[PDB]
């Protein structure tokens, strides 16, 4: 069997095929670069070749919690958490991970309300919500923080009524009513578990009115996500963000209508005034940036949009993984059940890859907890605290950056795994390489663990000849080792 | 393909930026061309939010361009009860610039306008405007269809219908061949979108200074629509002029609605009567299909072709990278609907398709060319222009050239791109890249293109033992063949300093010392010669002679001879030449004797 690996040095035999090895003996120059079992057959039993490790060794792992005591490390959901990988070039290794929903899990919830006139009445149904929300979420939490914030639209000329001057003070002057000066996004109440403070901070809200249907909700979502300290997201909590609105919303580059062109950056600008400081002087955020910042901070999002704009907003869920839509009632008295179902639907497992360096991975439909049922792939049915098995086949050549440790973190859960993947490509003898092998052409051959690697014309087993200089020296035969045409073909002599 | 990146024209603007939001080539009646750039956020009458337009003469070094004033003043006219007035606050003069026959049309889409009818008022709403001016003549004829006196109560009364308070006319300015000016108004009909058409001659005839109202003959405005899909359609976001119907002598307007049908997006072809002959929607929601629209016949068939930009496309890598949809003009009954080429960028958040500039025959290739821009593409999000040639049978799928932003991050290099105008008047159209908030405008000059037509003259086969040729020194009988090479330079404006270098390879597949044939003169299996074509049209054919050794000499006689001639530009500042066409001919010679 001539095989394929037989058909240059230590490195090449470690890269041509996953199975063939390079006998790294400097006492003996056979197939040489062939299968290791064949090398045993051709008497390479010591196997001086240092093969790549090509296996995963863990560095940090903890068992998955069931219900969650409350400590930072006692609510472990993902196992393993730190492994080391040393795959050979052009080699695929599949490794499995176990994830958990930890059942009981402290929750952060921020309620973003469209403070437009059209749902001012809805604000009233929100005045007494903290007690009901706490009652309906106590059964599924142990430390439930809530906060409140309002968005109307960008307070700029094409959207905000600018004359008469009383419209700036009272946008609803013409209907003989009093309202609040329009604002982009304001931080009303920080995250807390105090229902009394929540219902106290509500009832103090004065709605405003905007010229057009498309609201500025996405620009509020951006600042809610980025201002983690201001909103007060915990380092370890199930994050949510309920977002209630009735009409369309502006997207990126719409600000050209308002004349503002600077696209949404990735900074927090909600200052001490608890308002969107740079709402007017920035474009609306793109859907891609929204997905990026909703996945970087694990802040899941819930769409409580009226029946008018469900199709418009549910189609955003497709472009923003990790979000859900809900048919908010006209009176918006059903948002309690909306948040209940939001926590009961998206917290019931999403595996996503992050900061991947020449690599490729694929999960072979393992799921369940540790079993593998391809039939029950999208079966759902998970109540809470479900283990899930995910076996990803990392496929790789030899990356030049030897040191690498990439991170895998699921959607929402902060528990992440670090793979110090450091591909092994070279040989210890390759680091040695025997630059001055005495037997190789009078002590000048860089005998690379079996190959001389020298000479433009003298590049033989001892750097002495080549396929050239073929003609009818007496060694293998008095021709030109030494035979008919070029080095030596046995029998042809 | 031949756009010079190493040398660029840099034009400065105001420290308040916005210099490069929109720009165009002002074609002088005398034949000259100068670049007109709208800076829609320059200083106002008193440090106010306004616009402003600069006129840069075409140059190489660049500098601070002069400013062309159109109108910056809060007018106020008393028509009986109605004391109507204009407000320059954030008008945006320069957000849309288009030039034609000595006239420049520059728009301020967010200019405000309020009519005080005793106690009631029309509200300080952004009706927008677009000011026209002949800089040589000096005549200024400001055009603003959306300026009106209908008080807000009338709007509120029936259904808020036929509104133009916030139309923002001039969000995209174009002018037909005949001079008819076309303006977009995304906010027309209560933020729905309308269009304005009026002859620049008629605009100048009907304009009167001081008065703030007119009708200007039969100016053509778009039809108000009650269709739900058009709500917040943002029609007239981007406009262009081109011929698309079955009849000539008429100019069509292509308009883009990046938010049509709930942010889905659409593009429409209209005649002067606004009959909506064709409309093609987008494919991805919130992808902004129609942000920038271009018209040119890159296929070379004559009939104009459509390019639609969607900078907010989310590629299924769901990576937010823009995309340009291409539509060649077919000869079907209801054709043109299906896209042909879908160009997509690489850098994330690059916004590939914010500026599609027709270029015409950029490289005298016989077909028109385009330049797409991704304002935030590139290695580090600087922004990159991707030049795509005609190439016939469609468009060049790969970027024939990639122009990198020399500006820091966030400059959005490539927001406004214009071409299709030979600034060098050498059959080689140039490109201009302006960007909102860039504070600088870059200009790329095209360079002459040399196509090469290469042929070989080598004996098809021979007996290795012909033994007719004579070695000079050894005096040995050998077989030989005639080797000749002729390469000619085609194209327009080829420079006369051409120094093409031709390299020949005899038995290319065989390696060194594996070679069989061998030159008499140089004793080498391959050489380079200065087959320069500069200063003449006829090809140069200087032959060679390589001997073939006796049968007993070598053993590679079983291998057929490989004769590959490859011509490359000389390696020795700006090359100013682009080799194209055939540049490597590998005509083969086999060995035939008995078996
Ligand atoms: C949310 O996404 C869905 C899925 O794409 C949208 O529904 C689909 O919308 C497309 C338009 O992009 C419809 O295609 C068009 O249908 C009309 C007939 O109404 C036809 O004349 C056109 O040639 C084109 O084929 C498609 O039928 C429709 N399908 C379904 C099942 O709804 C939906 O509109 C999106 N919601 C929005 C935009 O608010
Ligand atoms: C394709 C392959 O090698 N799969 C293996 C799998 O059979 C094994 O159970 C797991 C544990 O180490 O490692 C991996
Ligand atoms: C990017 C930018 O705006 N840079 C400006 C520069 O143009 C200006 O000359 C300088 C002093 O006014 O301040 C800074
Ligand atoms: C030294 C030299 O000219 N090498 C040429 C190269 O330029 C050309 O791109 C290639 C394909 O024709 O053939 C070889
Ligand atoms: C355009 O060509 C001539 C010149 O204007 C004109 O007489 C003719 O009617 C036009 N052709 C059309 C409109 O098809
Ligand atoms: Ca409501
Ligand atoms: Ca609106
Ligand atoms: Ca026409
Ligand atoms: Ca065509
Ligand atoms: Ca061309
Ligand atoms: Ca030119
Ligand atoms: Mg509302």
């Amino acid at each position: 069997g001539p095989n394929i690996c037989t058909t240059s040095s230590c490195q090449q035999c470690l890269a041509v095929s996953p199975m063939c090895a390079w006998c790294s003996d400097e006492a003996l120059p056979s197939p040489r670069c062939d299968l290791k079992e064949n090398l045993l057959k051709d008497n390479c039993a010591p196997e001086s070749i240092e093969f790549p490790v090509s296996e995963a060794r863990v560095l940090e792992d903890r068992p998955l919690s069931d219900k969650g005591s409350g400590d930072s490390s006692q609510v472990t959901q993902v196992s393993p958490q730190r492994i080391a990988l040393r795959l050979r070039p052009d080699d695929s290794k599949n490794f499995s991970i176990q994830v958990r929903q930890v059942e009981d899990y402290p929750v952060d919830i921020y309620y973003l309300m469209d403070l437009s006139y059209s749902m001012k009445d809805d604000l009233w149904s929100i005045q007494n919500l903290g007690t009901k929300l706490a009652t309906q979420m106590r059964k599924l939490t142990s430390n439930l923080r809530i906060g409140f914030g309002a968005f109307v639209d960008k307070p700029v000329s094409p959207y905000m009524y600018i004359s008469p001057p009383e419209a700036l003070e009272n946008p609803c002057y013409d209907m003989k009513t009093t309202c609040l000066p329009m604002f982009g996004y304001k931080h009303v109440l920080t995250l807390t578990d105090q229902v009394t403070r929540f219902n106290e901070e509500v009832k103090k809200q004065s709605v405003s009115r905007n010229r057009d249907a498309p609201e500025g909700g996405f620009d509020a979502i951006m600042q809610a996500t980025v201002c983690d300290e201001k909103i007060g997201w915990r380092n370890d909590a199930s994050h949510l963000l309920v977002f209630t609105t009735d009409a369309k919303t502006h997207i990126a580059l719409d600000g050209r209508l308002a004349g503002i062109v600077q696209p949404n950056d990735g900074q927090c600008h909600v200052g001490s005034d608890n308002h969107y400081s740079a709402s007017t002087t920035m474009d609306y955020p793109s859907l891609g940036l929204m997905t990026e910042k909703l996945s970087q901070k694990n802040i899941n999002l819930i769409f409580a949009v009226t029946e008018n704009v469900v199709n418009l907003y549910q189609n955003y869920s497709e472009l923003i993984p990790g979000t859900t839509v809900g048919v908010l009632s006209m009176d918006s008295s059903n948002v309690l059940q909306l948040i209940v179902d939001a926590y009961g639907k998206i917290r019931s497992v999403e595996l996503e890859v992050r900061d991947l360096p020449e690599l490729s991975l694929s999960f072979n439909a393992t799921c369940l907890n540790n079993e593998v049922i391809p039939g029950l792939k999208s079966c759902m049915g998970l109540k809470i605290g479900d283990t899930v098995s995910f076996s990803i086949e990392a496929k790789v050549g030899c990356p030049q950056e030897k040191e690498k440790s990439f991170t895998i973190k699921p959607v929402g859960f902060k528990d992440s795994l670090i793979v110090q993947v450091t591909f092994d490509c070279d040989c210890a003898c390759q680091a040695q390489a025997e630059p001055n092998s005495h037997r190789c052409n009078n002590g000048n051959g860089t005998f690379e663990c079996g190959v001389c690697r020298c000479g433009p014309g003298w590049l033989g087993s001892q750097c002495e000849c080549s396929e050239e200089d073929y003609r009818p020296q007496d060694e293998c035969s008095p021709r030109e080792v030494c035979s008919q045409r070029g080095e030596c073909l046995c029998g042809q002599c | 393909l031949n756009l010079d990146p190493v040398q660029l024209t840099f034009y400065a603007g105001p420290n308040g930026s916005q210099f490069g939001f929109s720009l165009d080539f002002h074609k002088d009646s005398h034949g000259r061309v100068a670049i007109v750039v709208g800076a829609p956020r320059t200083l106002g009458p008193s440090q106010e939010e306004t616009g402003g337009v600069f006129l840069c003469p075409w140059r190489a070094e660049g500098g601070q361009c002069p400013s062309l004033l159109f109108d910056l003043r809060d007018e106020t006219r008393n028509v009986g009860s109605q004391t109507l007035q204009t407000f320059k606050a954030r008008q945006g003069l320069g957000a849309s610039v288009v030039s034609w026959s000595d006239v420049i049309v520059a728009c301020a889409p967010w200019q405000h306008w309020n009519v005080l009818e005793k106690t009631e008022e029309a509200e300080k709403t952004p009706v927008g405007s677009c000011f026209l001016a002949q800089p040589e003549s000096g005549r200024r004829a400001e055009y603003s269809p959306c300026r009106g006196n209908t008080l807000s109560r009338i709007y509120v009364e029936n259904d808020f219908s036929w509104d133009k308070r916030y139309c923002e006319a001039g969000f995209s300015s174009v002018v037909t061949q005949a001079g008819e000016l076309v303006l977009g108004a995304p906010g027309g009909y209560y933020f729905l979108g309308l269009l304005a058409q009026a002859p620049v001659a008629d605009i100048f005839s009907s304009y009167r200074p001081g008065i703030l109202l007119w009708h200007v003959s039969s100016q053509s405005l778009s039809f108000d629509s009650s269709n739900p899909e058009y709500f917040d359609g943002y029609w007239g976001y981007s406009v262009a002029v081109g011929e698309f119907d079955g009849d000539l002598n008429t100019t069509e307007y292509v308009v883009g609605a990046p938010t049509w049908s709930w942010t889905l997006g659409a593009v429409e072809i209209l005649d002067s009567y606004y009959q909506r002959l064709h409309r093609l929607r987008g494919e991805q929601m919130a992808s902004y299909f129609g942000h920038s629209v271009a018209v040119t016949d890159v296929n070379g068939d004559g009939r104009h072709d459509l390019l639609v930009g969607a900078p907010l496309y989310m590629e299924s890598r769901l990576a937010e990278v823009g995309r340009v949809y291409l539509f060649l003009q077919p000869r079907g009954p209801h054709a043109l609907g299906a896209p042909s080429l879908l160009l997509t960028g690489t850098q994330l958040y690059g916004r590939f398709g914010s500026a599609i500039a027709p270029l015409g025959d950029l490289d005298r290739d016989g077909y028109n060319d385009i330049a797409v821009a991704a304002p935030y593409g590139g290695p580090s999000g600087r922004g990159q222009v991707l030049v795509f040639l005609g190439q016939s049978e469609g468009l060049r799928s790969r970027p024939s050239q990639v122009l990198d932003s020399p500006f820091p991050t966030g400059s959005a290099f490539g927001f406004s791109l214009r071409g299709a105008v030979d600034i060098d008047d050498n059959g080689y159209p140039d490109l201009i890249v302006g960007a909102y908030g860039a504070n600088q405008v870059a200009v790329y000059r095209a360079q002459p293109v040399v196509k090469a037509s290469v042929q070989l003259l080598v004996q098809d086969s021979l007996n290795p033992a012909v033994k007719s040729c004579v070695l000079p020194q050894t005096k040995t009988p050998v077989s030989c063949f005639n080797i000749q090479m002729c390469v000619g330079a085609t194209g327009h404006n080829i420079p006369q300093k051409l120094s093409l270098n031709a390299e020949l390879q005899l038995d290319r597949q065989k390696p060194r010392q594996g070679r069989r044939v061998l030159l008499l003169g140089s004793q080498q299996a391959g050489t380079t010669l200065n087959l320069d074509l500069g200063g003449k049209h006829s090809p140069i054919c200087h032959t060679t002679m390589a001997f073939l050794r006796d049968e007993a000499d070598f053993r590679d006689k079983l291998s057929p001879i490989v004769l590959s001639l490859n011509v490359s530009l000389p390696p020795t500042m700006a090359p100013a030449v682009v080799l194209h066409g055939d540049t490597h001919v590998q005509e083969q010679t086999r060995i035939v004797l008995d078996c």
